RNA sequence: AGCUAGUUGGUGGGGUAAUGGCCCACCAAGGCGACGACGGGUAGCCGGUCUGAGAGGAUGGCCGGCCACAGGGGCACUGAGACACGGGCCCCACUCCUACGGGAGGCAGCAGUUAGGAAUCUUCCGCAAUGGGCGCAAGCCUGACGGAGCGACGCCGCUUGGAGGAAGAAGCCCUUCGGGGUGUAAACUCCUGAACCCGGGACGAAACCCCCGACGAGGGGACUGACGGUACCGGGGUAAUAGCGCCGGCCAACUCCGUGCCAGCAGCCGCGGUAAUACGGAGGGCGCGAGCGUUACCCGGAUUCACUGGGCGUAAAGGGCGUGUAGGCGGCCUGGGGCGUCCCAUGUGAAAGACCACGGCUCAACCGUGGGGGAGCGUGGGAUACGCUCAGGCUAGACG
């Protein structure tokens, strides 16, 4: 299997290149707990269709790119601005956390 | 190896009798017979109370003594006991049994453990047509054991055979009388073996 | 064995330390830190410096003795 | 929060079994009556209904004790000694066929949300199958 | 180099040879492809050696190389035999 | 706590304190003496106890105690030691091996002959 | 606590077996980060190993995988393959020769010297086996490997006799002076016959070669041994190394003399300052045993970092509270999706080990054969109770 992922876009600020958010949800190893684990990914997509805010399908590619090493298979639901925004507001703490 | 030198001060050490000496054990004579009490100055001293562990292994003491054997391989037998599966303290019992000397000692080859033991070791006994030399040789049931045929002539033999001529050999063997030969046919029982162990105990003594 | 080299030598004591570890200038000349016996704990005797006390010193180190006789 | 609800009621349950009185209330879910039911079932409660209080649907529990006993500490003989919810809200554990553990060596239960309905532990096993250890009863 | 050869594993003077299929530059006691049979030289069992007969056809088939023991243990039990 | 602290933090390992400073946990250490010197114990014993100042391959200035009854330790004895905390002694962790280097066996012993270092008389 | 400027993305090119910010020219100005970046420290990583009831924890020696580095660093070349362990160049660091201009080197290969250090091995024999590589082949090479050497370094196996033998010698030790202990131990009788010498003596090794068969299949023949005159078998044949720890409690095993908080012992409580079951000695005993104890280090016991499985009024311990972000977590009903989760099938989980069974070395360790299990992960299918998700409603939560 080329793998499979699904996962929303974060970002476009890039020619061709989308940002997509995957929360793989995974147990822990030890406490049983489960928890959504994020990691980022950068996809190639030739069309720049996919704009600010739609979970896509995400395929395990040959690389383009210093990290960037999938191809967007397909749009899945478009225009879910709430996990967008979740991220983004992260981000922003993030600069707020420091000193 | 052997533990070798004075022998029944173990038993008298125990409180039960022994056997050890063979004869002797059995004549008015094993010390149990007409001197019964600890060795050692204090051996006519007032008891004692055992901690528990102590009971626990005085017991291993016997039981280890009345084979004849070193420590390091009794653990290593008790160990695989352990691993096979069943009762452990009946199997291992039987495992320990099922060792050469034993064997030959309960066949009555030789009237003592020790002299068994040193039977085994000198080219005496034979394994199914080969000679064996060693004490520790696991026996597995159905086996036939014969003394050799140019040692076949010695008398002390003869004599330990007459002996056990006419008494009853143990239920797990039998013997020829004749062609100084023996088959060890079942793998012993914790019922069919009178032994002054309480085999628990060792058990529980080996676990820490 | 018990290797008995042990210098039974007076002394004037002279500075009362902690613990009961009496200086005490000794009549064979540099005063140490020698402290006081057991016996002499046992049986509750106070010394002050002013006193004439046996000191059993060491000869391994003569930086540690003790105070053997009352006085 | 009434936060977990299946916890809530397992709570209910043990405090009913502590102080004696033969039927409690708690709110009602389609989960929470099959437990009852597997519990009925098992014996550990005589059995239950569905009533209402307030506008609002609530499942009774109609309880069970063992005979009233002897001596010092008259205190009715109990069924359910003790519950323990185990898959505590965030806390979820699962297990399969070869990790259902046998509770009290079989004479108290666990209760295995699975996949066939919600069921117990020999029907687990007889079913080969696996799920979420809700909750042990003994 | 893909080669169909002897593997020792056993003990000192009591050896053990495992008819093996492996590439040239391994260790002797190396990460072989595939176990195809055994040999112990002391002929000491009823059943010293023995292969597997069809792995080893097919090993040969993909062009595999016996060395010369292998061989001979091969031709022993059968596989360059031709029907 | 709840499962989701132990997530977002972990439990703080043990990190298992060295009782010893005999450096990478070197089972002995040979050194050189000092000074051969004598102590006070403490608050419940009394006894002038038989101590080296050692200097060691490690690098570290430590104190370390001497066994038997009588001893043959000068200054720029090359010594070994063997650690392990005597209770008595303060700041005192390490004893000294007798029986090799310049720590030989106490004559007088036939007993506790071992721990000592001490060889066997042959016996009539 | 912020880091980052070839740094993130782009177009083109170059380079490469091949993608690629690998690199370059130019444009965009991002990217990662408290779901722990960068920095520091530490560290090969694993199959494993030890432990542990298990979960874990620690460890990663050998043995197998894979990386990385062959004085330190940097680079290419050649080739199918290196940025090349016993191949190159160059700088630095060092040891060697120098007719002072300059070269030689690299044992982290076996063996050993040297140093550190508590501590680690023979400047060994062999190409016989297996593997390597060349060669048509014979053959040649092989410190891979096979073995021997040394070390109780670890594990296992065996010897240091056994059968008699006094209501109890001596020796030595206590005594309540009768006696007891040591102790059937000894001596002595009988027997055996490790050591030891002689007689033989391997299995490991049948190929590659040669001829008949076509140089195929198949058939016959020959040569081949480091271990090693070893193992082993045949005959004889001597009673033929016992030690170390502890002896107050834990903890198995107690008395006497010496000594007087001294000398000392100690793992902790602690013993010792005149009758010490704790110190030195002597017997006795106990533990194991060709070993036993000390020390280091790890796990256990510590459910004392607690997931199984601990707590937080007073013992360590609730922050001073509020609001609030991420996050975590979530009521009832119905439906779908099926991500979690479960199940079934398979693919994988190399071998070695660990586990069972059986077999082999006279047993065992060791070693082989065969099985089984195996957490996890991939794929195909399903299940839908439970979380998640999307949709609709509901009023018990909340708000108004
Ligand atoms: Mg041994
Ligand atoms: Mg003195
Ligand atoms: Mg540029
Ligand atoms: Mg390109
Ligand atoms: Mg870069
Ligand atoms: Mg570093
Ligand atoms: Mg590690
Ligand atoms: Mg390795
Ligand atoms: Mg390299
Ligand atoms: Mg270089
Ligand atoms: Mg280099
Ligand atoms: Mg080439
Ligand atoms: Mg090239
Ligand atoms: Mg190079
Ligand atoms: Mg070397
Ligand atoms: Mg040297
Ligand atoms: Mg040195
Ligand atoms: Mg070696
Ligand atoms: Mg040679
Ligand atoms: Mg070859
Ligand atoms: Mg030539
Ligand atoms: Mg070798
Ligand atoms: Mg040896
Ligand atoms: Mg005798
Ligand atoms: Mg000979
Ligand atoms: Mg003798
Ligand atoms: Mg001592
Ligand atoms: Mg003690
Ligand atoms: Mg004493
Ligand atoms: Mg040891
Ligand atoms: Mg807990
Ligand atoms: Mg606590
Ligand atoms: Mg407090
Ligand atoms: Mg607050
Ligand atoms: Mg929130
Ligand atoms: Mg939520
Ligand atoms: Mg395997
Ligand atoms: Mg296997
Ligand atoms: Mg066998
Ligand atoms: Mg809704
Ligand atoms: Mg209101």
């Amino acid at each position: 299997p080329k793998k499979v992922l699904t996962g929303v876009v974060v970002s476009d600020k890039m020619q061709k290149t989308v940002t997509v958010l995957v929360e793989r949800q995974f147990p822990h190893p030890l406490y049983g707990k489960v928890i959504k684990r994020s990691k980022k990914y950068l996809a190639h997509d030739p069309e720049e269709k996919y704009k600010l805010g739609d979970v896509v399908e995400i395929i395990e590619s040959r690389p383009i790119s210093k990290r960037k090493r999938f191809r967007v298979l397909r749009l899945v639901e478009s225009g879910r601005m709430d996990l967008v925004e979740k991220y983004l507001i992260r981000r922003q703490n993030y600069e707020s956390l420091s000193k | 190896g052997r533990y070798i030198g004075p022998v029944c001060r173990l038993c008298r050490r125990e409180g039960v009798k022994l056997y050890l000496k063979g004869e002797r054990c059995y004549s008015p004579k094993c010390a149990m017979e007409r001197r019964p009490y600890p060795p050692g100055q204090h051996g006519q001293k007032r008891a004692r109370r055992p901690s528990d562990y102590a009971v626990r292994l005085r017991e291993k003491q016997k039981l280890r003594r009345i084979y004849g054997i070193s420590e390091r391989q009794f653990r290593n037998l008790f160990e695989e006991a352990s691993k096979k599966k069943g009762v452990t303290g009946s199997v291992f019992l039987g495992l320990l049994e099922s060792r050469l000397d034993n064997v030959v000692y309960r066949l009555g080859f030789a009237v003592s453990r020790r002299q068994a033991r040193q039977l085994v070791r000198h080219g005496h006994i034979t394994v199914n047509g080969r000679r064996v030399d060693l004490p520790s040789y696991r026996v597995r049931p159905g086996d036939e054991i014969a003394v050799a045929e140019k040692s076949r002539n010695l008398e002390l033999i003869r004599q330990n055979l007459e002996a056990m001529k006419g008494r009853k050999v143990g239920p797990w063997l039998s013997l020829d009388v004749e062609g100084m030969k023996g088959k060890f046919l079942r793998l012993p029982d914790r019922e069919d073996l009178a032994l002054p162990v309480n085999e628990q105990l060792v058990i529980e003594f080996y676990s820490r | 064995a018990k290797e008995k080299d042990t210098i039974r030598t007076e002394g004037v004591v002279t500075e009362a330390l902690p613990n009961a570890t009496f200086r005490v200038k000794l009549d064979s000349g540099p005063e140490i830190l020698a402290y006081i016996s057991g016996k002499m704990r046992m049986h509750y005797i106070r010394i002050l410096p002013g006193d004439r006390v046996v000191v059993e010193i060491t000869p391994y180190d003569p930086t540690r003795g003790r105070i053997v006789y009352r006085k | 929060m009434l936060t977990d609800p299946i916890a809530d009621m397992l709570t209910r349950i043990r405090n009913a079994t502590r102080v004696y009185k033969e039927s409690t209330d708690v709110p009602a879910s389609r989960f929470k009556e099959e437990i009852l039911r597997i519990l009925a079932r098992e014996g550990f409660i005589k059995g239950y209904e569905r009533v209402d209080v307030d506008g609002k649907p609530y499942l009774r529990v109609y309880l069970k004790y063992g005979p009233r006993r002897q001596g010092p500490d008259p205190r009715p003989e109990q069924v359910i000694h003790h519950i323990r919810r185990i898959s505590k809200p965030g806390r979820r554990v699962y297990v399969g066929v070869k990790e259902i553990p046998r509770v009290r060596r079989g004479l108290g239960i666990a209760i295995l949300s699975t996949s066939k309905g919600v069921l117990t532990d020999r029907e687990a096993r007889k079913l080969g199958v696996g799920g979420e250890l809700i909750c042990e009863v003994w | 180099m893909v080669k169909i050869r002897l593997a020792r594993f056993g003990s000192k003077h009591n050896p053990h040879y495992r008819i093996v299929v492996t590439d040239a530059r391994r260790k002797r006691d190396g990460k072989y492809i595939e176990k195809i049979g055994y040999y112990d030289p002391r002929k000491t069992t009823p059943d010293w050696l023995k292969v597997d007969v069809e792995r080893a056809r097919y090993w040969l088939s993909v062009g595999a190389q016996p060395t010369d023991t292998a061989r001979r243990l091969l031709r022993q039990a059968g596989v360059f035999r031709q029907e | 706590p709840t499962i989701n602290q132990l997530v977002r933090k972990g439990r703080e390992k043990v990190r298992k304190k060295s009782k010893v400073p005999a450096l990478k946990g070197a089972p002995f250490r040979r050194g050189v003496c000092t000074v051969v010197r004598t102590v006070t114990p403490k608050k419940p014993n009394s006894a002038l106890r038989k101590v080296a100042k050692v200097r060691l391959t490690s690098g570290y200035e430590v104190t370390a105690y001497i066994p038997g009854e009588g001893h043959n330790l000068q200054e720029h004895s090359v010594v070994l030691i063997r650690g392990g905390r005597v209770k008595d002694l303060p700041g005192v962790r390490y004893h000294i091996v007798r029986g090799v280097y310049d720590a030989a066996g106490v004559k007088d012993r036939k007993k506790s002959r071992s721990k000592y270092g001490t060889k066997k008389p042959k016996e009539a």
